[PDB]
């Protein structure tokens, strides 16, 4: 299958045509996404299969072929890009500065651009182009409009 | 069944639209990964 770094699509055919249930990233041969975009089944690249390895619905993660690697952190200063992957259009870079999510466990980052529901795992990143984290699960505010959560997890 | 497409390279890219607000939300996360928001 294709294990080249980058920002990926992810599709089913269960559903009329092919239809984007989300995104996410490969790095270092492993393949990161949230994990209510593939309820923790199985992947396919080409004729190669790509397995769960480490998941929790609670974080809202899942990683394929190995450990979560993507360990960058938002520095709580400075401006992020949503590398936004929608169903059907090309990836585009949405500059934005982050929100922040206040939790009786502490602040986490957050951003406040709205795309399809089959955006969730874009890549946010820093100005060095690391992935501080992904775009997909977050809140709808007294407006109407999305605000979604930078969920990072951890490297071991 | 469940299949993934390369869409692009991990990359920063100078003078990207440039847009949304930055709100400080006070939210609560739940045992099945939901967040909500405390008022
Ligand atoms: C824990 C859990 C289950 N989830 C199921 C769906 C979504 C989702 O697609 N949300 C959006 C709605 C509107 N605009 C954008 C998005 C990203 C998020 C989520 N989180």
């Amino acid at each position: 299958g294709e294990t080249t770094d980058g920002v990926y699509r992810v599709m089913t055919r269960r559903l009329l045509g092919s239809t984007q249930v989300g995104v996410g990233v490969m790095q270092e041969g492993v393949f990161h996404t949230m994990w209510h975009v593939t309820k923790g089944a199985a992947l396919r690249s080409g004729e190669g299969r790509l397995d769960p390895y480490w998941g929790d619905v609670k974080q809202d993660l899942v990683s394929y072929c190995g450990p979560w690697k993507l360990d960058a952190a938002w520095d709580g200063l400075s401006e992020v890009q949503l590398l936004a992957v929608p169903p059907g259009e090309r990836a585009k870079n949405i500059q934005t500065l982050p929100g922040i999510f206040k939790t009786k466990d502490g602040d986490i980052g957050a951003v406040a651009l709205d795309y399809p529901a089959g955006t969730s795992g874009s890549p946010i990143l820093d100005k060095c182009g690391r992935v501080i984290g992904l775009y997909g699960n977050g809140v709808v505010i007294k407006n109407g409009s999305y605000v979604s959560a930078i969920t990072q997890g951890k490297r071991e | 069944d469940m299949y993934i497409e390369r869409a692009g390279d991990i990359t920063w890219e100078k003078d990207a639209e440039v847009t949304g607000n930055s709100p400080r939300l006070d939210v609560a996360l739940d045992e099945s990964g939901d967040f909500s928001l405390v008022e």
